[PDB]
């Protein structure tokens, strides 16, 4: 059973946030509660609302019910969220989640299976795709017979960017560092990987930079300085 | 809020902690339905406890839960570094809604001191063509999670152009952080050397790059 959030990471203030949760590994019309829960930065978890699989009845967080509609489509096997008149305080990670129950009036229900979370940022500022530049291998800070190399992922907005290496077939010694935020309003981060010095020249190294908020992907080849 | 937890708790390695969760008679005291959740930065909340004291398969023995009246409690024994996280209680509430606690941030004290490895990269040729230069200073494998970074240019202090991130935990329970020096290609080429200096627990590592 798996849950997967999708939707725009960017939404203008006053406008309506729309997210969908695609449910796999189990039907969505079974005996379950389907939930939206968010976490604004620094704030804690907050239940948004739920819809009941078998009958479609909804319930909402009292202080959000006038702004929220939760829907479900039994074909497509999805449920979804719409949040109206959004403001900066709705900037949050949104999770979908399954609520498993026994007898609600005795034990309530709980959240066993969760999505991974999608960040949504409320902001008038426009989308900005990253510029990617190589970090040329250097051996001085790693162990003997190895070197570290990576990619600077520069000037994007909003979060997040994800980096993988050689299309996910290189996962050993990978470290992607948390983003930094400039006064410009843009983010940057670096991803590095530690590899054998002997393989430089032989093995090609490529960082797969993924920036879904701008629908941009960059596969950057990392070379030695000529 | 709406269910009340301590903002943070700090205990030493091996010790045991208790996280409390004060709610009401329409929640915790109305049902056998308080759940607990572990939330590591970057991944989704993980169910630790459901129906007050039940553990799902895969949750360790060291985690237990109970309740007395309107207050629920989560107990972790044999605290390890990995246990550092934000912990939430939550419950069904009469009227068919659901409410979370505010969350407790657990720190586990007493971990071994680790000095940072420092990796400094020069700007790429490609970026220099565009008349800008970003020096990338990556700081890793340090504990505790606090460093001070300083940048020099031919031995002279730099204050403008610099942005440093808040330390964040790696899988191995040590800390990582990065610092960025944003220059123009003119600046970069006009100095003989740039330096990244990381001070941790009274000790300093310095890496240098050159055009």
């Amino acid at each position: 059973v798996q849950l997967q959030e999708s939707g725009p990471g960017l939404v203008k203030p006053s406008e309506t946030l729309s997210l969908t949760c695609a449910v796999s590994g189990g039907s969505i019309g079974d005996d379950y509660y389907w939930n939206w829960i968010r976490q604004p930065p620094g704030k804690g978890l907050e239940w948004i609302g739920s819809i009941y699989g078998s009958f479609g009845g909804t319930n909402y967080n009292p202080s959000l019910k006038n702004r929220v509609t939760i829907s479900m489509d039994t074909s497509k096997n999805q449920f979804s969220l719409k949040l109206s008149s959004v403001t900066a305080a709705d900037t949050a990670v949104y999770y979908c989640a399954r609520g498993s129950y026994n007898i609600v009036v005795l034990f309530g229900y709980y959240f066993d299976y969760w999505g991974q979370g999608v960040l949504v940022t409320v902001s008038s500022a426009s989308t900005k795709g990253p510029s990617v530049f190589p970090l040329a291998p250097s051996s001085r800070s790693t162990s003997e017979s190895t070197a570290a190399l990576g990619c600077l992922v520069k000037d994007y907005f909003p979060e997040p960017v994800t980096v993988s290496w050689n299309s996910g077939s290189l996962t050993s010694g990978v470290h992607t560092f948390p983003a930094v935020l400039q006064s410009s309003g843009l983010y940057s981060l670096s991803s590095v990987v530690t590899v054998p010095s002997s393989s430089l020249g032989t093995q090609t190294y490529v960082c797969n930079v993924n920036h879904k908020p701008s629908n941009t992907k960059v596969d950057k080849r990392v070379e030695i300085k000529t | 809020s709406a269910l009340t937890q301590p903002p943070s708790v700090s205990k030493s390695l091996g010790q045991s902690v208790t996280i409390s969760c004060s709610g009401t008679s329409s929640d915790i005291g109305a049902y056998n339905g308080v759940s607990w959740y572990q939330h590591h930065s970057g991944t989704a909340p993980r169910l630790l406890i459901y129906e007050v004291s039940k553990r799902p398969s895969g949750v360790s023995d060291r985690f237990s839960g109970s309740k007395s009246g309107n207050t629920a409690s989560l107990t972790i024994s044999g605290l390890q570094a990995e246990d550092e996280a934000d912990y939430y209680c939550g419950s069904y509430r009469s009227g068919s809604t659901w409410v979370f606690g505010g969350g407790t941030r657990l720190t586990v004290l007493g971990q071994p001191k680790a000095s940072p490895t420092v990796t400094l990269f020069p700007p790429s040729s490609e970026e220099l063509q565009a008349n800008k230069a970003t020096l990338v200073c990556l700081i890793s494998d340090f504990y505790p999670g606090v460093v001070k970074v300083a940048w020099k240019a031919d031995g002279s202090a730099v204050n403008a152009g610099v942005e440093t991130t808040t330390p964040s935990k790696q899988s191995n329970n040590k800390y990582a952080a990065s610092s960025y020096l944003s220059l123009t290609s003119d600046q970069w080429k006009s100095h003989k050397s740039y330096s990244c200096q990381v001070t941790h627990e009274g000790s300093t590592v310095e890496k240098t790059v050159a055009p």
